């Protein structure tokens, strides 16, 4: 339900 | 939150969102309180009855938000938890007596117009704001009833005699918490919500214009019940851990 | 934490909130 969050903060 | 209202933009900048990376969902919320500590419930990290215990590397912190689901691009900021500290004394085996913990970033947050630090109250302003009637506020992304927010939810509470909060539970309350909400003859009503968790129980000293964080969301029997009445955790009888836990760590 | 408690939006500017003053009147 919530929009990806940029690739950068799960890394 | 139930019966609150959306939050107009930058109302809350000390407000912090609490995220599980796997699977993406809100965890909890959460306070800002420096460029780099964050001030949250301890259930919202550990809880045994339900196998809950959050590691650093589970959780994010997203901060300067107002939508609850959109990445707010440009706006929010997302930070990454270097350590975790929850209360020594934390007592999640019979009633969540000193829900606290802190939450220290591994970089510094950018302060901005979305994104500022609450104060944490002192003693003088504790004994002149933490009395029976006096408002609060309380905000958060929880459930709206007993249904999630498009937006950040705020709601005003008045804080409740010590003996009413007792008798209206069978919880053992300790000094380490107080309650607030509407009685059931008072007519207004509101609360807040699974979610909400975590979250800051703010007041504005009317002496210096200060937003003061004076609880964290601990916990509630349902959620704007007649009769029940939200519990917080009380900061400044807890602020001597804060303070220790800045000053060894910081 | 020195500059805690006041928002860039509302106090830095001196515009109050919808409801803040439901706060301050509770305040007696
Ligand atoms: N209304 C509010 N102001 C209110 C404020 C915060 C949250 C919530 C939802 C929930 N409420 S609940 O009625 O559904 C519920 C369910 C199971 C146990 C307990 C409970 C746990 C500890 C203690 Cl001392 C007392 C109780 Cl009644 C409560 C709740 O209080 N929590 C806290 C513990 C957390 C566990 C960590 N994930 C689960 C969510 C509501
Ligand atoms: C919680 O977390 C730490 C590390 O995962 C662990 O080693 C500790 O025993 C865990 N369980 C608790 C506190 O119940
Ligand atoms: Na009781
Ligand atoms: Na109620």
């Amino acid at each position: 339900d919530f929009e990806e969050i940029p690739e950068e903060y799960l890394q | 939150i139930v019966e609150g209202s959306d939050a107009e933009i930058g109302m809350s900048p000390w407000q912090v969102m609490l995220f599980r990376k796997s699977p993406q969902e809100l965890l909890c919320g959460a306070s800002l309180i420096s460029d780099r500590w964050v001030l949250t419930a301890a259930h919202c990290l550990l809880y045994p009855p339900w196998d809950k215990n959050f590691t650093e590397n589970d959780l994010l912190v997203r901060i300067g938000k107002h939508s609850r689901t959109r990445y707010e691009r440009n706006i929010e900021k997302i930070s990454m938890l270097e350590k975790i500290y929850i209360h020594p004394r934390y007592n999640w085996r019979e009633n969540l007596d000193r829900d606290i913990a802190l939450m220290k970033l591994k970089k510094p947050v950018a302060f901005s117009d979305y994104i500022h630090p609450v104060c944490l109250p002192d003693r003088e302003t504790a004994a002149s704001l933490l009395q029976a009637g006096y408002k609060g506020r309380v905000t958060g992304w929880g459930n709206l009833k007993e249904g999630q927010p498009s937006v950040l939810q705020v709601v005003n509470l008045p804080i409740v005699e010590r003996p009413v909060c007792k008798d209206s539970t069978r919880i053992r309350i300790t000094d380490n918490m107080f309650c607030a909400g509407y009685k059931p003859d008072e007519g207004k009503r509101g609360d807040a919500c699974e979610g909400d968790s975590g979250g800051p129980f703010v007041m504005k000293s009317p002496f210096n214009n200060r937003w003061y964080q004076m609880g964290i969301v601990s916990w509630g029997e349902g959620c704007d019940r007649d009769g029940k009445y939200g519990f917080y955790t009380h900061v400044f009888r807890l602020k001597k851990w804060i303070q220790k836990v800045i000053d060894q760590f910081g | 934490e020195a500059d805690c408690g006041l928002r860039p939006l509302f106090e830095k500017k001196s515009l109050e909130d919808k409801t803040e003053r439901e706060l301050l009147e509770s305040y007696i």
